């Protein structure tokens, strides 16, 4: 309960080894700086990142965003369904595969 | 004490800032601007701020709390 | 003297928000219902297991942690299509129609009521 | 009688660093703690030390303060070496400036009942970014003590008009349900060399020639700079905006000059001292 929550964002152009810009989801845009100790080089345009909400500084770089609509886009039941169930397409299945 | 006052002055513009566009200049130690948050707004020019980069849709870095362009 | 710690932590005006794919270094991305991304440096007091991508959970008005977890809400449209009063025409009211009555039920309601007759026979009901 | 506006918030040292370190740490949300320290007299009022209420779902109410809690806490610190009594409390307003709630009023009136110089502290923990201390204390006034009572603030000397009021405190209030008083940093030695630990530079840097390709590429960007400016100040003389010679040639003059005396000088020394 003591935690807080850090505000996300996509980063841009680094400015220096120490100055970033940052894109917050949906928000405005940002000159800042990683925290002390993380990677530099891996902080590259389309990372994103973590925020501290006092100082906006960099910290913990997230991996990518999944967006559960995407996530509900994979994680969906295609059923059963084998070749030996289609049939008259076989040309086409051949195509296909 | 000129020492520290310039300290100040460079102290003023460090991180986090808040990007914007700059807006046509209204005289030398103020222009208009519209920050990323969307707003507009009429700010004090930081007068280490040389004018000459001051393009009329160039990108600049604001105060977070005053907005001043610096 | 925990728990009831806990419990005056949880007065709510609660930020009903959505979950984004969790974390290692267990930990989780929320997107307000204001529009605005926060990660978790630990989700709060729902459970890892419990939740799931595109979830409605109640989060902290100000540091954002979950301590909430929510029925899904579709829409008010939807739930007003929602039949509550149960109407009352019964079949007898209709006349004629017999043949086109006993399709519609033979179709409809017999899948509701048995299965078990359509499954005897391994067809996809209609 | 009345208080006067010459009276003295004293805040040690540890005392403001305690308010920052709670106001950065319970951000967004709003912090709340009783201050420790003393009414040495009408004209001022000190306080030494400092703890942090726990949070709680209260907000900064009046609810906030455990009885059970600050009971134990002072009984525990009683028998540290710090009997003093609750001055007041202090308060964080995350971003917003230094005014005062209608919620924060009436706790701040309650402290009073204990005490009338009772005093709160606000302190803005964002608002402070750097060696800007943003923070100012608060007493009630007491309605009809100025409505018709008026100025409820004896005015002896020049010591408490020395100081502007912040516009969005008259917004909120300032001046008419409470009034801010001056705040003083009772700092002293044995704490002022401690903190200038935090970069002191010690002997070992002192004496290093940093790095010879890292001022060689000073150098010579410095120089194309140099020649870079020095064409604007050949076509400015012909003149008969950031004027290029004055600004920029004095500085970076300045710059090289230091940085390639230092480096140099440094060298030799090292020469010199090491065998
Ligand atoms: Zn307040």
């Amino acid at each position: 309960l003591q935690s807080v929550g850090q505000i996300v964002g996509e980063v841009l152009k680094q400015l220096t080894e120490e100055k970033f810009i940052v894109k917050a989801t949906n928000g405005p845009r940002y000159v800042v700086g990683c925290r002390r100790q993380l990677d530099k080089s891996k902080l590259k345009p389309g990372t994103r990142v973590a925020l501290d909400m006092t100082t906006l500084t960099i910290m913990r770089y997230l991996p990518r965003e999944v967006d559960p609509l995407v996530y509900n886009m994979s994680h969906e039941d295609p059923g059963n369904v084998s070749y030996s169930e289609i049939g008259g397409l076989s040309e086409q299945i051949r195509e296909l595969r | 004490e000129f020492l520290h006052a310039q300290e100040e002055v460079k102290r003023i513009q460090s991180i986090p800032l808040v990007i914007g566009q700059f807006l046509e200049a209204v005289d030398q130690n103020t222009a208009i601007v519209g920050s990323t948050t969307g707003s507009n707004y009429y700010v004090r020019i930081l007068s280490t701020i040389d004018r000459e980069l001051l393009k009329p849709n160039a990108s600049v870095a604001l105060h977070k709390h005053s907005n001043a362009l610096v | 003297e925990n728990s009831e710690k806990i419990k005056v932590n949880k007065t709510l005006p609660y930020l009903v928000s959505n979950v984004i794919e969790l974390l290692d270094v267990k930990c989780a991305v929320i997107k307000t219902s204001t529009r605005q991304t926060y990660f978790l440096p630990v989700i709060g007091l729902v459970d890892a297991e419990k939740l799931k991508p595109g979830d409605l959970v109640g989060v902290n008005k100000d540091s954002y942690l979950i301590l909430e977890t929510l029925p899904t809400e579709y829409d008010s449209r939807v739930k007003a299509m929602e039949v509550d009063e149960r109407p009352t025409e019964q079949y007898s009211d209709i006349g004629g129609l017999d043949k086109q009555i006993q399709e519609l039920v033979e179709a409809i309601v017999l899948p509701m009521n048995h299965k078990e007759k359509f499954e005897n026979l391994g067809i996809q009901p209609p | 009688p009345a208080v006067d506006t010459a009276e003295q918030v004293y805040i040690s040292s540890l005392a403001l660093l305690k308010m920052l370190k709670h106001g950065r740490a319970g951000v967004p949300m709003e912090v709340m703690g009783l201050m420790l320290g003393e009414f040495v007299d009408d004209y001022t009022v000190r306080v030494i030390d400092v703890f942090a209420m726990p949070q709680s779902g209260t907000g900064v109410s009046v609810e906030a303060v455990d009885p059970v809690f600050q009971a134990k806490m002072l009984d525990m610190l009683k028998q540290t070496g710090r009997p003093e009594m609750v001055v007041g409390w202090y308060h964080s307003h995350p971003g917003f400036g230094c005014w005062l709630s209608g919620v924060d009023i009436n706790t701040q009136q309650s402290f009073e009942a204990l005490s009338e110089r009772a005093v709160a502290v606000v302190v803005d923990p964002i608002q402070s970014v750097k060696g800007k201390v943003v923070i100012d204390a608060f007493r009630l006034i007491n309605a009809n003590m100025m409505v018709l009572g008026h100025e409820p603030r004896q005015t002896t000397s020049n010591l408490g008009h020395l100081n502007k009021p912040s516009i969005q405190a008259l917004i909120h209030g300032l001046n008419r349900h409470y009034y801010s008083i001056t705040i003083n940093y009772r700092k002293n030695e044995l704490e002022q060399k401690m903190l200038l630990n935090l970069h002191k530079k010690s002997w070992m840097e002192g004496l290093t020639l940093q790095d010879y390709s890292e001022h060689c590429k000073h150098n010579e960007s410095v120089v194309k700079e140099m020649l870079e400016l020095a064409k604007n100040y050949n076509k400015a003389v012909e003149e008969e905006g950031k004027q290029d010679p004055k600004r920029h040639l004095e500085e970076h003059v300045d710059v090289l000059m230091t940085s390639n005396i230092v480096q140099c000088l440094a060298a030799m020394l090292d020469t010199v001292v090491f065998k």
